[PDB]
C-alpha cells in the first residue's frame, strides 16, 4: 500500500508513493532509468530499476558492487544515493531493486561541443579531477570515462556517473592489450578538455583499429622502448605502421581555437594526451597545474576516502536493500 | 576568482 505499479514499455516500475511523474529517460543491460519527482524531498531523481539482478551469479555480483560502491563512496563530485527499495516485502519474495539518485540536467556530450569561456572549460575539469581522485583512493580506477557517463547541471556543477570498468576516450593501454594504473583516467581528462578546445572529437575512430591510427596520426608514433611493452600480437601490427612525428601542441591547439591561458590549457594537454602512460600526468599533477590550482579546495581535491551462490548474493543484496 | 554559477544546456 505504501507502492503503486506504472507501466514503462515492457517493464514495470513498482516504486513508493512519493515518487510520481516517472517517464523513461534510458537503458541498457543492466537496468532501465526512469526520471521522476519525489514529492517528500521535492526535487527532481533519478530512478533506476536492475535488470535481471539475480539470473546469475555474475548479475548479481555486479549489482551488489554497484549498490555498496554507491553507498560507501560519497563525492560531491560522483552521482550520489539517495534511497535504494525493494517493493517486495520479504527475502523469500525478494526479486527487484530500485536506486534513486539525484535528477541531473544533462550529460557533457553537447555541452563541451558548445563554446566555453576558460573558467567554465577548468571548473568542469577541476570537478571531472576531484571525482576521479576520490574514485582512484576508493581503489576504483574508470577505465572508461567519456561524455556520455558524466553529468552536469545548469548551476555548472559535474557529477561522474559510474564506476566504470564508444571507444574515442580510452587510453592507448586499453586500445592496445596493456596493463594500466590510475592514468589512464587522465587520458580521458586529455580527450574530454581537447574537444572542449576544438569544439568536436580528437580522435574519431571508425574502429578499435582505427581509433589507435587516429591518435598516432596527430600525437606521433610512439618510442620502441612503448613498442616492447605490447603483446607480441598487438606490437607486430602498431610496430609496422608508417612513422608519423606529430604535431606540436601549438599546431594542435593553436591560440586562434581558444575563447596566459591558452598557454596554460596547451601546456596541460600536452601532458595528458601522452600515448606511454609512464610519461602521462599523474591526477595529482593535473589538479595543481596552474590551470585548474586556481579552484582549489582541500576538502574537494583531498577528500577522505567473491564466491557466493545466487540465493547468498539474493541475501547480501537483501541486507544491503535494507 | 569566482566559480562559475551556470551552465547554459
Ligand atoms: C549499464 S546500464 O545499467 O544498463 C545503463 C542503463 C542506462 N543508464 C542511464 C540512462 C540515462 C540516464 C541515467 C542512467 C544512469 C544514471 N542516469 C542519470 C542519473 C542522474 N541524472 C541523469 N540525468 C540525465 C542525463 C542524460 C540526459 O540526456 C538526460 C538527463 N541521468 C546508464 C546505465
Amino acid at each position: 500500500n505504501n507502492f503503486y505499479s506504472v507501466e514503462i514499455g515492457d517493464s514495470t516500475f513498482t516504486v513508493l508513493k512519493r515518487y510520481q511523474n516517472l517517464k523513461p529517460i534510458g537503458s541498457g543491460a543492466q537496468g532501465i532509468v526512469c526520471a521522476a519527482y519525489d514529492a517528500i524531498l521535492e526535487r527532481n531523481v533519478a530512478i533506476k530499476k536492475l535488470s535481471r539482478p539475480f539470473q546469475n551469479q555474475t548479475h548479481a555480483k555486479r549489482a551488489y558492487r554497484e549498490l555498496v560502491l554507491m553507498k560507501c563512496v560519497n563525492h560531491k563530485n560522483i552521482i550520489g544515493l539517495l534511497n535504494v527499495f525493494t517493493p517486495q516485502k520479504s527475502l523469500e519474495e525478494f526479486q527487484d531493486v530500485y536506486i534513486v539518485m539525484e535528477l541531473m540536467d544533462a550529460n557533457l556530450c553537447q555541452v563541451i561541443q558548445m563554446e566555453l569561456d576558460h573558467e567554465r572549460m577548468s571548473y568542469l575539469l577541476y570537478q571531472m579531477l576531484c571525482g576521479i581522485k576520490h574514485l582512484h583512493s576508493a581503489g576504483i580506477i574508470h577505465r572508461d570515462l567519456k561524455p556520455s557517463n558524466i553529468v552536469v547541471k545548469s548551476d555548472c556543477t559535474l557529477k561522474i556517473l559510474d564506476f566504470g570498468l564508444t571507444r574515442y576516450y580510452r587510453a592507448p593501454e586499453v586500445i592496445l592489450g596493456m596493463g594500466y594504473k590510475e592514468n589512464v583516467d587522465i587520458w580521458s581528462v586529455g580527450c574530454i578538455m581537447g574537444e572542449m578546445i576544438k569544439g568536436g572529437v580528437l580522435f574519431p575512430g571508425t574502429d578499435h583499429i582505427d581509433q589507435w591510427n587516429k591518435v598516432i596520426e596527430q600525437l606521433g608514433t610512439p618510442c620502441p622502448e612503448f613498442m616492447k611493452k605490447l603483446q607480441p600480437t598487438v606490437r607486430t601490427y602498431v610496430e609496422n605502421r608508417p612513422k608519423y612525428a606529430g604535431y606540436s601542441f601549438e599546431k594542435l591547439f593553436p591560440d586562434v581555437l581558444f575563447p596566459l591561458k591558452a598557454s596554460q590549457a596547451r601546456d596541460l594537454l600536452s601532458k595528458m594526451l601522452v600515448i606511454d602512460a609512464s610519461k602521462r600526468i599523474s591526477v595529482d599533477e593535473a589538479l595543481q597545474h596552474p590551470y585548474i590550482n586556481v579552484w582549489y579546495d582541500p576538502s574537494e581535491a583531498e577528500a577522505p576516502p567473491r564466491e557466493h551462490t545466487i540465493e547468498e548474493w539474493k541475501e547480501l543484496i537483501y541486507k544491503e536493500v535494507m | 576568482p569566482k566559480r562559475p554559477t551556470t551552465l547554459n544546456l
